DNA sequence: TTTATGTACTCGTAGTGTCTGC
DNA sequence: GCAGACACTACGAGTACATA
């Protein structure tokens, strides 16, 4: 009914002409699924146009609350498949996932026997809706390669490693942050139906503080208007304050983010404190110290001091990485100190970046100190190796 | 051993929301909820102390009343919250058929939801958007950075700030003229001054003054309750003569039985959320506060530590 | 408003026990004629079609028609905690939001009374088919479940075949051969050993063994199994029960 | 020789004695007398106490002239019972205030003669003087209709609720899966003796009481045939199983509100 | 050259089970007189010696000697398909780089082949120095690993005293203490239960825990054990067999 | 991805026990 | 009654967090 179901649930898409943005995304798994059965009567020999012919499962990946969900289930009902979806709240376990939809892989849809022309409403099609929430990953990706039904996944983060074996199994779909004019257009609407008034110059705020979530911002639309109805441009501050998303950060952009020049500035520093500093090291005390040591060296310093020059400021970061890896040490031995590690911060990330910030001589890259270390540690035991046989 | 008196803390805890003070906006808001019946998912955060599940409480009982033996889920961190033997309890009851009011919900309170595991919020994520008609959630959590992100993305978020002095002032008064103790203005504002916005401290030592001396004047509360010690940290490492700090140090601290790691850890935490000094010399009063932390954690915990700390905080802070 | 007396629950908890292993969430429908209950598969592939006589019932009173949806594992663990000789009744208000099914013994006495919460299925009905199904074979149950069991050891793929008359199971496939021929198993001795078929056309229609053991666990509560196949219609396993039916629908593997 | 002997007819009956109570108590405080021995011990949560009490008719041959406090720990003491032929006749020894006591295994009447030894532990818990009260209530079911009753109503809620009024037994227990109310009307029956419902009756209550607990109850239901339970508002449960000379009670504390 | 075909495929494996925890691998020497398989452990103070004789086991041709060393986790692992009635077949051609464990069953005609890999060890040493014992004690192995693994649960040190008309077992640990004593007994009714003690001289003699449990982990190969205890001599668990007999050695540690 | 204890969670497995049955 | 079937508790290996 209305008046007692959820903003977000009323107003989700009953077409494909009702998504926001995210086009071409739509269009190539409309595309996908429109052509699944011509590539199965080609049995997966060659490519199609786009290169579907090849890939009998596709997966897709994006910020959350931007339409991946309901994408899927508009493509699969408007070509009449049958929706056959596992979510993380029944389990995925390998016994149950070959007890659960490993026979479905090739049988019919009973309700579609019973429910209907629909030519094509007669199959399945297996929706693994948030695939990060799991050998279930080795499961999904045997799956894969042998389904004799239409197969699609949907995650967030690609780059994690527990989807690396997802690598080349599946048609990948990447979807983005969407442009604001659709949500515009579609808030405008939102807005003109529920008879509360909008100011078009906040919609563009709303999505940039929301950083592209039309979920959360059709909450914020329904919240904010619970009691206060307008919404004008003297309160977007207020709101968009209020509602900010303390997003976690990525380690490459942790590293640009640790080492611009402007968040040690004195007008920079009075909204970007070393507290925010010391929040945004601990998203990734893994990578950030890692990430530090191998690009302070690589820029060119915007924070010099009179008189300084960039070696002078490299050595004296370098004394502070130092000392951050005994304060580590003592932090990972047998006393096991772990109240240590926001001094482990400063000294391994905030300090050594706050003399040599500025704009990058290259671009960040990745930890090379991992990979030497274990080269060096498989050099080291066949050392032992040779050391022990000779002796 | 006769009965307990109820603490005031809970005898005189809200039970409508109008009571609740602090965050009018937050609190017009819930009112609006209330009575529209339309609760969406909410995350509610902030500092401890300042009203969080009291009002989630208020209105879970304002929005379905003689079904709340029933029709309320309420878990915790005593409750096993975990992945498995937990997705079926709340799974059977968002999908118990339960008859209410045509504007209210079912309503699940994760109440301390920050200290539930990844696997837990994975499952409530398809959990809430599923049954998103029959029931609704209420995470109550301290810290919101806990919460994963999908969790986020459905839920409306209801950040609560830290109460003014005015408004605890307010409830502060009313909870005397319903106890009718003979209070003084100087008394409150020592109350207020020593609870630093956490209301459920400001109602404790209300209790312990009241009944340790039977008035509430400010000597008898400095008596009772001690003046915060990060604010003495904070007058400590500021101080510009160095004699100054070691008088302060040793009668404040090493005097009235603080220990040497306390002093350091809040010595560290006053330093980063310090702002007056210049950004630099945080950083080396930092470098400078956690060598003297890993010398006192490797054993060696005496006074001519933190002399020695207060000593080389001196020396970069009056710049050589 | 709805009283429904067994004269034991025995055959309740027996048809339970038949059903309980596939569908986990069944809607039970009450009208006047008696009970319906409509059950769907968590994979979509399998629909368990239930209804029982009133005659079934010692006795049975209705007033409003009512529908009844539940959890098979809750069900079968109160039907469990109460005594197969007991007497069950269920009991439902004018509210549905809980049933009262409750255990009545004649001797001594002891009302173990219990109460169950409903659950909320989804708004799918019945859409109960009546398209022509060209072989109805109909064997004893329990030689059928034998025979079943015993090619279940090899590859899921379960085909029947229509040929030449006669019944024909295959269970062959990539770990191994399972063809094993049935033949007719008529006699004027026993009436409950008795095998008519169709044969209208030798179709061919294949299944998951898997589901099939889940199938023929109802074995129990009727001696005598029909499998009804049409050409494209899904399989059908019906049980005629004492007073009404339980039948399996299976959708054809593909 | 030794100044304390109690030679059992048989290891079972100790071994049957001890795994009644084994799984809800870790320290257990004998206390050897002349009139027999009695074991008082309470539970980690301080919620569920045990009185073991065995007479002197219970043992083939009983002596023991001074009163002796045999502290002990129910998990070593289980597994020097786990060892040994369940036919075998034990037979306890112990010294003048020892740091141990000995359980000769003898094994059959000859031949194999072990000497499996227990440290004693020190338990300074001195013996608590609850015995009974005014109870207002005293029924008596048969051990295995507890036993079944409880174990079918744990399975439906954390909280078995028994509510006694007007000769009648009713248990109630609310929780998620649904709300069981299994009842008992009172009865007695020449014909078999052993299954009759009696009953007393001073004041009605309404008692709950954790579910745990319950079933720790019910693992000693073995032991007797016919359970005694008498509850109070003003005192904690009592769970008398009779022995074959002395008693097992189980004083389990209910929940408030 | 070598034909070492085995009666019961369920047989060979009994013994590699008890194999399996007293060493990790053992170095196989094959001989006509009889198949010899002698480890030392990794403490170099468990000593396992092997004797299969050439009667029983079905027909042994060993043509040529052959040493053979190999692991048993994979022999094992093959050796899972131990039907009561299945056989064994062990062939070694010119380098056998690869033994082709043939699997012929008499109740059914399925057959099954499967190859074991090969590893360099090539070391083998074999000396048995002592063959004078002062006490020899038969007793059924059951017992002996009943009260082996009582008494090695309360205490991680086990010593004998052997005096006379006992056969003293004690065993002291924190938690108590478990002093089992048996005497000579022997029932002409049963022979496994049948128990002696040859007395020449008293052996008093510590030894440890999970030695005496890798010991006792192979008690099914005989229902009578040899138990030989010699003062200041390693000890010697000789088991029976239908043909042959497995005899196990242990340093007696001791530190007063 | 190394870190190097202690904690907590999760799953899987192996038996161990009582419960139905012929 | 012995045999199978059954679901239960107990145990072991693996992963991930560690200051706000
Ligand atoms: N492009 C869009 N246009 C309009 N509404 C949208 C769009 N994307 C999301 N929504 C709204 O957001 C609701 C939920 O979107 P979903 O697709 O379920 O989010 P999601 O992509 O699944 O992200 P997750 O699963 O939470 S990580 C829909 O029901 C719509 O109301
Ligand atoms: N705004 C308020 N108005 C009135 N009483 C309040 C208010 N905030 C807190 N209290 C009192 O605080 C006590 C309980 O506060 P809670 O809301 O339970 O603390 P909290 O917000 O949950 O913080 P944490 O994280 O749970 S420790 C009761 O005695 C309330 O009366
Ligand atoms: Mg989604
Ligand atoms: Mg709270």
């Amino acid at each position: 009914r209305e008046e007692d179901k959820l903003w977000t649930v009323k107003y989700a898409p009953t077409n494909l002409q009702q998504v926001c943005g995210n086009k071409g995304s739509v269009m190539k798994l409309k595309n996908w699924l429109a052509n699944w059965e011509n590539s199965k009567k080609n049995s997966f020999k060659h490519a199609g146009k786009d290169g579907s012919g090849v890939f009998r499962a596709a997966m897709l990946y994006g910020p959350p609350g931007i339409g991946k969900t309901t994408a899927a289930h508009l493509v699969a009902q408007e070509l009449g498949y049958d929706i056959l979806e596992q979510n993380a709240s029944d389990v995925r376990s390998k016994t149950l996932l070959n007890a659960g939809v490993k026979n479905a892989l090739d049988n019919m849809s009973v309700v579609g026997y019973f429910k209907h022309q629909n030519l094509n409403g007669k199959h399945f099609v297996i929706i693994m809706d948030e695939v990060d929430g799991m050998g279930g990953v080795g499961q999904l990706a045997q799956f894969c390669r042998k389904t004799s039904t239409p197969l699609i996944l949907i995650c967030n983060e690609r780059n994690l490693p527990k989807m690396r074996p997802f690598d080349r199994v599946c048609l990948d779909i990447q979807f983005r942050r969407p442009d604001a004019n659709s949500i515009k257009s579609r808030l405008m609407t939102i807005a003109i139906r529920e008879k509360f008034k909008l100011d078009p110059n906040v919609i563009d705020r709303l999505i940039q503080t929301t950083r592209g979530d039309i979920r959360q911002v059709i909450n914020l639309l329904s919240t904010i208007s619970t009691t206060t109805k307008t919404i004008n441009h003297e309160n977007i501050n207020e709101i968009s304050k209020a509602w900010e998303k303390n997003i976690a950060l990525k380690p490459f952009d942790i590293a640009h983010k640790m080492l611009d020049g402007q968040i040690y500035s004195d007008i920079g520093s009075r909204n970007f404190t070393l507290n925010d500093k010391i929040a945004l090291y601990f998203d990734d005390f893994d990578f950030t110290p890692l990430m530090i040591q191998e690009n302070y060296l690589s820029t060119r310093p915007s924070v010099l001091k009179p008189g300084q020059s960039h070696l002078e400021a490299v050595a004296e970061a370098a004394n502070c990485i130092s000392l951050g890896d005994i304060v580590e040490k003592k932090i990972r031995s047998s006393e096991q100190l772990w109240s240590l590690l926001p001094l482990h911060a400063v000294l391994s990330s905030v300090y050594p970046a706050s003399k040599v910030a500025g704009h990058m001589a290259g671009r960040i890259n990745f930890t090379a100190w991992l990979g030497q270390n274990s080269k060096s540690a498989k050099y080291y035991r066949l050392l032992q190796e040779i050391h022990y046989h000779t002796r | 051993t006769l009965s307990l008196q109820l603490p005031w803390v809970e005898k005189y805890r809200p039970q409508v929301l109008s009571d609740i003070v602090g965050n009018k906006e937050t609190i017009d808001r819930l009112q609006q909820i209330a009575k529209d019946g339309n609760m969406p998912h909410m995350i509610i955060s902030g500092m401890p102390g300042i009203g969080k599940t009291t009002s989630v409480h208020c209105l879970a009982h304002e929005l379905l009343g003689r079904s709340y033996a029933d029709g309320v889920l309420e878990l915790n961190a005593s409750d096993d919250r975990g992945i498995d033997v937990v997705r079926n309890q709340i799974k059977h009851f968002a999908q118990k058929k339960l008859h209410l009011p045509p504007g209210k919900h079912k309503i699940v309170i994760l109440d301390e939801a920050d200290s539930m595991t990844a696997g837990a919020q994975q499952a409530l994520r398809r959990t809430m958007e599923l049954y998103s008609n029959s029931t609704r959630f209420a995470f109550a959590c301290n810290q919101s950075n806990k919460i994963i992100e999908p969790l986020q993305s459905r839920c409306a978020i209801l950040r609560y700030s830290k109460l003014s002095d005015e408004d605890v002032l307010k409830r502060l008064l009313q909870i005397i003229k319903l106890e009718d103790v003979k209070y003084t203005n100087d008394g409150l504002e020592a109350i207020i001054f020593t609870a630093e916005g956490d209301m459920r401290q400001a109602i404790n030592n209300l209790q312990s003054t009241v009944a340790g001396h039977g008035l509430v004047n400010a000597d008898n509360v400095f008596k009772i309750v001690d003046s915060p010690h990060p604010l003495i940290v904070k007058k400590m490492l500021l101080a510009s003569n160095l004699e100054d700090s070691i008088q302060i140090l040793r009668t404040d601290l090493w005097k009235k039985g603080y220990s040497s790691i306390d002093i350091v850890t809040t010595s560290f935490r006053v330093t980063k959320n310090l702002a007056q000094v210049k950004e630099s010399v945080r950083l080396e009063m930092i470098k400078e506060i956690g060598l003297t932390h890993m010398r006192i954690l490797e054993g060696v915990g005496t006074y001519l530590q933190l002399a020695s700390m207060l000593a080389k905080i001196h020396k970069l802070n009056n710049k050589a | 408003m709805l009283e429904a007396k067994f004269e034991e629950a025995s055959l309740f908890k027996r048809i339970i026990d038949g059903f309980k292993d596939c569908v986990q969430l069944v809607n039970f429908q009450c009208k006047e004629d008696g009970i319906i209950a409509q059950a769907v598969d968590d994979s979509r592939v399998l629909l368990v079609s239930l209804e029982i006589g009133v005659e079934a019932f010692q006795e049975y009173r209705c007033d409003h028609p009512v529908t009844l949806g539940m959890d098979l594992t809750s069900l079968s663990k109160i039907l469990r905690c109460g005594n197969n000789t007991d007497t069950l009744t269920l009991i439902a208000d004018n509210t549905p939001d809980s049933i009262i099914l409750l255990f009545e013994d004649t001797k001594k006495d002891r009302i173990a009374e219990y109460s169950l919460k409903l659950m909320d299925i989804d708004a799918d009905f019945l859409k109960i088919e009546e398209l022509q199904y060209d072989s109805t074979l109909s064997l004893p149950s329990s030689e059928f479940s034998k025979i079943v069991r015993d090619l279940s050891q090899l590859s899921d793929s379960i085909n029947i075949m229509i040929t030449k008359e006669t019944i024909k199971f295959v269970a062959d496939g990539d770990i191994g051969s399972g063809s094993v021929i049935i033949k007719p198993f008529v006699d004027m001795e026993h009436p409950e050993t008795s095998i008519k078929l169709e044969m209208d056309q030798p179709v061919d229609l294949t299944f998951g063994a898997k589901y099939l053991l889940d199938i023929i666990k109802g074995s129990s509560l009727s001696d005598r199994v029909g499998i009804r196949l049409s050409s494209e219609a899904p399989a059908l396993f019906q049980f005629d029960l004492k007073s009404g039916f339980l039948q399996f629908f299976l959708a054809p593997k593909f």
